[PDB]
């Protein structure tokens, strides 16, 4: 429980960092990059803001440190996911004062420019992107609007298809104006669209058109799971939607029962679709620490899910060391 | 003082210390210590509840019969290698409330 | 200029020159090549491969299809078979080496002066009329011995006479002296310089032996326990390290230097696969790719953890990680290993067994095997000889009585009892019995536990055990052996129904005290009426000191034997009394956590079966575990309210 170990002498750490982020922020981007020195100070750099949470950081420290991580800190080790992880640990609840949510705007500006070229992929590890950038920054200034990517948007055709995908993905902290110009460019068609407005609220019902477009996909991914099966080759996406699909119907989200026509697809949707056939042997005991607060407590609530959710909790208490699961059975179930 | 070790899953405090016997009945004891066993899979066929088999030593060799449960007290206690720890023992006898507060070496068969 | 990997096989490095290895690797499977070479060297050849093959050196890098290394050791020092030894000794030697392996298990079997004198009697015979091998191997060995009998006599003469009463001086006076004028600054470090010039190019890999610390392997060991989600390299070059030392007849196998990192690999390997396990379950699932734990015990594995390990380390090593899971191989191998410890312990009590040091060197392996015996299925006849040597020859200097029957109940979990090991255990009561005639003889034991465990454990594995020598020996008993009618007492159950109505009539019960002794002692199994109004008695007594034995009497009520209801009047005082009594109008707000830290299993299950106090204790034990990590109250928990 680090979090609750007191830290000393925190201005000689605050010193220590400051010349990490001058150190990374000159010699990877004034032409020294000096391969033969990037070996164990980028493992010093990594493991330096790692355990930066647990710190507290001037004003003027926390923003060297952040323009650092974001801006120069070089791809070849960190992704996108791991800077947005190490972003989202390095600010703490109500500790984002205005200049470094400007940082991060400034970060998404950039990403946005750099997206102009269609052959930009933006690949990650943990699957978390720039829409994430998005709900941080929303998160602490609900209230906030940007005007340099307002402005981007007020200036955009529908032409090509990078820019406004990636404009709308990080729809809410747009202008209302550039929000009206922005929704006609680009509907709700396919099903991704639909899966990355459902988390910034333009819909908050699932109509009968957005079941169906859900049955559609669902059908084609039966089929490719028949042709796979032939082949032989589990592929498990690390952008599949089951879990996602099935993270609905446990909540009553969804009444359509046609999804129980596609029991055995995948583990996490015998476990949210039907709980009763469930075969509580291939349940990951990994999953059910993931639910922040709307699933653990529904989970808890039925009659025959406590009763094998139970052991497998108490199993990962007794011979492991994760502590997520004290506070789980803990906090929910007991 | 440096030897007590209090023990958590077994409310007791280690300390290899003797402590004189003054108990209800006339008899008196010398400075003896106790020992307590901690077997949470102790044969319990009968109406037994305890998992700790105490049991008292005398001189290291004179263990005394039950009997009754003799209502003991610390009295004068030693270390037996730096000074007298009376109070040092006393202090933590009490909000325990279990038998026999301070022993030597729990044996801890598990 | 060639790595040669552990697992088999050799890859090349630094071989500027011709790639000689690679070249006779290529000749070694190839016949026409084989053919080719001239008659004068081609048994060189020939011998060259024998040493390759024994050595373990398979092939190259290249076509290394096959690596799986069957680790054997041939050296009767290694599995103990003392018997075989002895008679080696005895047989006279007709060569140096065979005098040198002849020296090595004299200085296994204890008799450290006959293995310096033969050391010596080596040295003189071979100076240098050979390789110089055995002159340089004999020099280092006697200068082990003499440190060995040195730390030998600075302990057992110094401090450990109380371990035989008086000084046993197992090496004489004369002898002591002899050896410390003969070896007065005698430079270790410098040893393998004034070999022969010749030599030292030669035998250049022996150099290591002559140094103060020599296995600077741990450092190595520490990758054993790094977190990057291998492990075969270190216990092959465990083996490696173990082959070397154990086969050539090298006196460095008994300090504490090579104990440490035996201790610290067979720790350190089984830790890490506990972590591989309980880490694959995080991600994989508990049973669809949770095969097995990874690591495999082996008779070359168990025999290193009994004669390095001690009971502290094994007790570390069981509560770290689950063992059980680790299924032991060859288990037809290790009872035979444990047989013959048990038949060397038979034989060295009923002997003389004056030997101390060979005693002391044995005792500890001796009681690490018949400790770790309890994760291997031993067959009916084993076992039998196992319990009786356990029971009837095991010296109580180190094993006492408490300790004995844990050993037992430690056997019995993975084995039943058949009618031969209840008949010894009923032997071994017997002998107890016909020791407690003497009434100044009483039991000692460090663990709490005593002769009354024994009968427990019987009448548990078989509850009709009906011992007719206890009945017999409690018939013919008097009134004047009141230390044999306390003992038979501690044995009701196990005596006949007319021993007991002639034992009841010595000992009635008398107001609380001694119903309380009987209680402890088993006297009474149902509570009579007669036992009940003295009871009540009692606590009219408490009350008028009011205006302790009570949590005794509310939990034997809460149990239900006791069905006295005019008890029910007493109520409204202590807490964990009317806990017990009146679950129903108790409030809650005065219970205090630690009770629950005295109660064994049974008692918590009646608690968490019955329904009107469930749901208190179970949130007053939420709390609790809430705001501290105490472990305890975590399992009581988990174990019993969930």
């Amino acid at each position: 429980s680090i979090d609750k170990i007191r830290f000393g002498e925190q201005e000689k750490i605050e010193e220590y960092l400051v010349g990490i982020a001058e150190e990374i922020t000159k010699q990877f981007s004034a032409n020294g990059m000096n391969v033969v020195f990037y070996t164990q100070f980028i493992s010093e750099a990594k493991a330096a803001l790692y355990f930066a949470k647990y710190v507290k950081l001037s004003e003027e420290g926390l923003g060297k440190i952040v323009k650092a991580l974001l801006f120069y800190f070089p791809e070849r080790d960190l992704d996108i996911g791991k800077r947005y992880v190490w972003l989202e640990r390095l600010t703490k609840c109500n500790e984002l004062p205005k200049s470094i949510i400007s940082i991060i705007d400034d970060f998404l500006v950039l990403q946005a420019e750099k997206h102009i070229d269609q052959n930009y992929s933006e690949v990650s590890s943990n699957g978390l992107y720039s829409r994430d950038y998005g709900a941080l920054i929303k998160h602490f200034e609900k209230n906030f609007i940007s005007k340099r990517l307002s402005e981007i948007t007020l200036c955009l055709t529908q032409d090509k298809q990078k820019q406004i995908d990636f404009l709308f993905k990080l729809l809410p902290l747009l202008s209302t104006n550039a929000k009206s110009h922005l929704l006609s460019f680009k509907s709700v068609e396919n099903i991704n669209d639909l899966m990355n407005g459902i988390r910034i609220g333009l819909i908050d019902e699932f109509t009968p058109e957005h079941e169906e477009l859900i049955i559609e996909y669902l059908e084609t991914r039966k089929v490719n799971y028949i042709v796979e099966k032939e082949k032989g080759i589990q592929t498990f996406s690390s952008n599949d939607y089951m879990s996602t699909f099935g993270i609905w119907y446990f909540l009553e989200e969804i009444n359509n029962s046609k999804m129980e026509e596609f029991i055995g697809m995948d583990d996490q949707y015998d476990f949210f679709v039907d709980p009763e056939n469930f075969d509580y042997k291939k349940f990951i005991p990994s999953w059910l620490k993931n639910y922040n607060d709307k699933l653990l407590g529904k989970i808890a609530g039925n009659k025959h899910m406590k009763h094998h959710v139970i052991e497998v909790l108490k199993e990962r208490v007794k011979n492991s060391n994760d502590k997520r699961y004290l506070e789980i059975l803990m906090n929910y179930f007991i | 003082t440096h030897d007590l070790v209090y023990h958590s899953k077994i409310n007791t405090f280690v300390w290899d210390v003797e402590f004189d016997i003054v108990l209800s009945d006339s008899k008196e004891l010398n400075k003896c210590y106790f020992v307590k066993c901690f077997n949470p899979y102790r044969i319990n066929g009968k109406c037994d509840f305890a998992v700790s088999s105490i049991d008292i030593f005398s001189e290291g060799k004179r263990l005394l019969i039950e009997n009754e449960f003799n209502f003991k007290i610390t009295k004068a206690v030693h270390v037996a290698t730096s000074k007298d720890v009376t109070e040092i023992v006393l202090h933590l006898s009490e909000r325990i409330s279990s038998p026999f507060p301070i022993v030597k070496e729990v044996v801890y068969l598990d | 200029d060639y790595h040669f990997e552990v697992n088999g096989t050799v890859v090349r490095h630094k071989n500027k020159g011709f790639g000689y290895m690679e070249r006779f690797f290529e000749l070694k499977e190839s016949c026409d090549e084989r053919s080719k070479l001239s008659k004068k060297q081609y048994e060189r050849f020939n011998a060259l491969f024998n040493f390759f093959e024994k050595n373990g050196v398979i092939c190259m890098a290249k076509d290394a299809g096959t690596l799986n290394t069957s680790i054997e050791i041939n050296s009767l020092a290694y599995h103990g078979k003392y018997d075989v030894m002895k008679k080696f000794i005895e047989e006279q030697s007709v060569s140096i080496e065979d005098d040198y392996k002849k020296a090595f298990f004299l200085a296994c079997l204890g008799r450290w002066e006959e293995s310096y004198d033969l050391y010596s009697n080596i040295i003189l015979n071979s100076i240098d009329e050979s390789n110089g091998c055995v002159y340089y191997l004999s020099q280092i060995n006697r200068y082990r011995i003499y440190q060995s009998i040195t730390q030998a006599v600075t302990q057992f003469n110094g401090l450990g006479l109380l371990t035989f009463g008086r000084h046993y001086k197992p090496f004489t006076d004369e002898f002591l002296a002899r050896i410390e004028r003969e070896m007065t600054n005698f430079n270790i470090d410098d040893l393998f310089n004034g070999m022969p010039f010749e030599f030292q190019k030669k035998y250049k890999i022996l150099e290591f032996l002559s140094d103060n610390q020599f296995l600077y392997d741990d450092t190595v060991k520490l990758f054993e326990l790094t977190n990057k989600v291998s492990d075969i390299v270190v216990l092959l070059r465990l083996y490696d390290n173990l082959r070397f030392l154990y086969e050539n007849c090298l006196w460095s196998v008994s300090f504490h230097e090579f104990h440490q990192y035996i201790r610290n690999s067979m720790s350190l390997l089984i830790e890490k696969a506990e972590y591989e396990r309980t880490r694959d379950i995080d991600e994989l699932g508990f049973s669809f790719f949770g095969k097995k734990s990874g690591f495999f015990m082996e008779y070359y594995d168990f025999v290193n953890i009994s004669r390095h390990f001690k009971i502290d380390d094994i007790k570390n090593l069981e509560r770290s990680c689950s063992i059980d899971k680790i299924r032991f191989g060859e288990q037809e191998k290790i009872e035979e290993y444990l047989v013959g410890i048990a038949e060397e312990i038979t034989k060295q009590f009923s002997a003389n067994g004056m030997n101390v040091v060979f005693y002391t060197q044995f005792i500890s392996e001796a009681k690490a095997a018949l400790y770790f015996a309890k994760y291997v299925k031993l067959s009916e006849e084993g076992l039998g000889k196992i319990v009786k040597a356990l029971l009837f020859y095991f010296p109580e200097r180190d094993l006492d009585i408490g300790k004995r029957y844990v050993w037992l109940e430690r056997l019995t979990k993975c084995n039943e009892l058949p009618k031969s090991i209840i008949s010894i255990i009923d032997d071994f009561l017997v002998l107890q019995a016909e020791k407690h005639i003497d009434q100044n003889y009483s039991e000692v034991s460090s663990n709490g536990l005593y002769s009354r465990d024994y009968g427990a454990l019987i009448k548990h594995f078989e509850k009709n055990f009906i011992s007719k020598r206890l009945s017999e020996i409690t018939l013919c008993l008097t009134q004047d052996k009141q230390k044999q009618i306390d003992f038979l007492f501690k044995l009701l159950p196990l005596l006949s129904t007319n021993a007991k109505s002639h034992l009841l009539s010595f000992k009635s019960v008398e107001n609380i005290n001694d119903l309380m002794n009987g209680i402890r002692i088993g006297l009474i199994d149902e509570f009579t009426p007669e036992h009940e109004e003295l009871i009540i008695e009692y606590l009219e007594t408490r009350k008028v000191n009011y205006i302790d034995y009570m949590s005794t009497f509310g939990i034997w009520y809460f149990l239900e034997e006791i069905n006295n209801s005019k008890m029910e009047e007493f109520i409204g005082m202590d807490d964990q009394y009317d806990f017990f009594v009146d679950p129903e109008n108790f409030d809650y707000k005065k219970f205090i956590p630690s009770w629950l830290k005295n109660y064994n299993d049974k008692l918590l299950g009646k608690i968490a079966g019955n329904k009107h106090m469930k749901h208190h204790v179970i949130e007053v034990l939420k709390e609790r575990v809430k705001n501290s990590n105490d472990k305890r109250y975590l399992e009581i928990l988990m174990n019993y309210f969930i």
